[PDB]
């Protein structure tokens, strides 16, 4: 049953879907975003334009701003990803920091970068972090 | 009126940008570094300019020949076998500096930037009738530099106690009556020649502008701020403005910018460039012909000639790219000093020199 | 008889030695890498040789023109717009390979060294009357390579098993071929990898058919010190009078007639000094290679390193642990290097006490 999986593969108000994507019907999307492989989007989430989503899962009530990038990440609930901000990781399922994890209602400000780190819930980030565990 | 510019070598400390083009041919804020002081020498009506280089000029003859007609200035080279300190290269070029009228000539360093008020310096020379003139700028760290205790008197290098804060700025103004006091042995103008005229009390200005010693590739982003800042004062209509422009941005007429971008602050895009949509430039400098693809985020970096930044690629933290470097899409670089003619298909997640 | 040599690109993975001279122009054991198999093609009487390069030959025309008269061989270049897989460059040079006699031509790779027994391979070709011939060498690790499953009775291959988790064989390709003109038609206009698409096409037809020497894939500058051992070892067998000897010599050393050595030195094992070099007194060379024109000053101790052209090692300087120097690198006296990959035209006045890339 792939019809349960989003298979847009175009731009007829549907974004560029690159296989193995589950999109909830309650999401808000922009056709300029490229939703890459292995991404599972939840309900009531606002997806920005020209954003790249591969190898990640996004929870409910997340706000993705202008030109954001998410690689090997897990975005928590009610989280806010600022514009031109990047949240990536290596993808090593054996390393502890191989998959960057964001807590509940974490606000990554504009241009702020998070590379392979773990952020707790209800946290604001004005500065870029790297290879750490932010409480 | 004549002039001489001390260049030095090829720019070993400026690699990989000086691996192909020499130090003075590197485009700084759209224009090559050599044109920043040649046009300033035309403001005082200098016809001939000599270069005290150490390498062979055979690689830049096409560049120096194309600037002689555009700027209406005579440009000739002088090549020395060995570096003769700091005042040696001037002893060789004394034949091209004496026109017979006995007028003072300028000596400039290629590793220094400023506002260059050369016009109001001749009046500072033709008023008291001095023999030699240098320029001086205030610095917060006088111990790390050579302090000038001012008419000047003595040279106190690395003063443990405070004797002054004023240091040399690398720009000089010398009468023809000084080209005889030099010896044939390599002599440093800062350690031997200047004290010879200071004890003679036959010399005598404060620099009302910015000063920056460019000796490393990372100083280009912080030195471009001091340049673009002075441009906001001198001529504010030379810096582009708009709804997608923030701060001071110097765009070329040949460069084309896509829609949905955000450029600034302190970004200089060379000619022949094509910037795509969704980009975010800040504190960086873009050289000629390089294409940056869509949705890229570049901050505080240096882009070489005819390179290529893929889509959704993030570049930050003093990442240095050579000529013709192709960054794949979705690639992240955190301070990767990359060699020219290299295809980047993996993330440089930490500072690393790639070949 | 004709021949074709696959070069590839400029040698990006061999920098900083290939920043100026291209990959085949790097001096390996005194001689450039290209001369090791061109003279071997003269052992079988090959008149014309074509190079399947990808860059512009304008930088090496002067070098190839001086080898046509010294070796009495016709050398022409072929430049492709794109690398066309592995068999593509052969489709472009088919016009320079067909002389009319329909004789088999050789196809060689620049990234491989061996003993090259080309003479006794034609007899291995003119005996059973096969159409295509390849060479095969045994490896201890067949999983990291592409295994060729042949029968141990005649020499016919059957299938290609890359990365076999279980044991299906240990014999892999060596990068040297022998093809009749009747194969230049089976290729398409599309970039095809000869190892993945073309070779299986002839194996299923059963119309095709071991290397008794050393094999080395030189794809990194550190392979020059370990590949030179295999070369000098084969020289101890082929012609042992070509390797210099003496009271200050240990192991296998290949010195040039132009190179000069001071007194009280100790060189070896596995050291190759190019021509025009100037070795001073009291030096200790071991497992290293010296290229042209570089002078090593007195009391220097160099172990397992690579010296570029026209460099200069100061007195009492210690160089070890795969230290790579570019062209015209001036190391001051008493300087220590522990794996410093230095760019050409650089003066080293500080110790490289740990592996570090200097520009």
């Amino acid at each position: 049953s792939p019809h349960i999986l989003a298979s847009g593969d175009g731009t007829n108000r549907k974004p560029t879907i690159i296989g193995d994507v589950y999109i909830h019907p309650s999401v808000k999307l922009h056709p300029t975003a490229k939703i890459g492989p292995n991404v599972s989007i939840s309900a009531n989430v606002r997806v920005g334009p020209g954003v790249r989503l591969i190898s990640c899962i996004i929870l409910d009530d997340v706000e993705i701003k202008e030109n954001a990038v998410v690689i090997n990440s897990i975005i928590g609930w009610k989280s806010s990803i600022g514009r031109w901000s990047r949240v990536q990781a290596s993808g090593d399922y054996n390393d502890r920091l191989g998959i960057t994890i964001l807590g509940e209602a974490v606000t990554v400000e504009d241009e702020v970068a998070v590379i392979g780190s773990i952020v707790l819930q209800n946290k604001t980030l004005n500065v870029s972090v790297q290879d750490d565990i932010i409480l | 009126m004549k002039a001489l510019i001390l260049v030095g070598g090829f720019g070993t400390r400026l690699r990989p940008l000086t691996l192909s083009f020499p130090k003075p041919l590197v485009d700084f804020a759209n224009k090559p570094m050599i044109l920043h002081q040649i046009e300033a020498l035309k403001a005082v009506g200098v016809d001939e300019v000599v270069l005290a280089i150490n390498y062979q000029p055979e690689v830049m003859l096409n560049f120096l020949k194309d600037f002689e007609t555009k700027l209406e200035i005579k440009i000739t080279c002088s090549q020395e076998t060995e570096p003769l300190g700091t005042a040696g290269p001037l002893a060789l070029a004394r034949d091209k500096l004496l026109d017979g009228s006995g007028e003072p000539f300028f000596v400039l360093n290629s590793d220094v930037i400023s506002e260059y008020p050369l016009k109001e310096m001749l009046e500072f020379h033709k008023s008291h009738g001095g023999e030699a003139s240098i320029m001086v700028t205030k610095v917060d760290e006088p111990s790390k530099y050579g302090v000038v205790v001012m008419r000047v008197e003595k040279f106190v290098e690395k003063p443990k106690l405070y004797v002054g804060n004023k240091i040399n700025a690398g720009i000089y103004l010398l009468n023809p009556s000084v080209l005889d006091k030099i010896e044939l042995r390599p002599t440093s103008i800062e350690k031997e020649t200047f004290p010879k005229i200071a004890a003679a009390q036959g010399l005598y200005m404060v620099l009302p502008g910015f000063w920056m010693d460019i000796g490393q590739p990372r100083d280009y982003i912080t030195g471009l701020r001091l340049y673009l800042d002075s441009l906001r004062k001198k001529s504010p209509a030379k810096l582009t403005s708009g709804p997608h422009i923030v701060g001071n941005v110097l765009v070329d007429e040949t460069a084309t910018i896509g829609e949905g971008c955000l450029i600034g602050p302190d970004v200089a895009i060379g000619p022949g460039c094509i910037v795509e949509s969704g980009v975010r430039l800040s504190r960086c400098t873009v050289m000629r012909g390089v294409r940056i693809k869509k949705h890229a985020c570049i901050s505080s970096s240096i882009i070489g000639w005819h390179s290529t930044v893929g889509q959704w690629a993030r570049i930050e933290n003093m990442t240095i790219l050579g000529e013709d470097v192709h960054v794949s899409d979705e690639i992240y670089s955190n301070g990767g000093v990359v060699l020219p003619h290299k295809e980047i298909k993996s993330n440089i997640l930490k500072p690393e020199i790639v070949m």
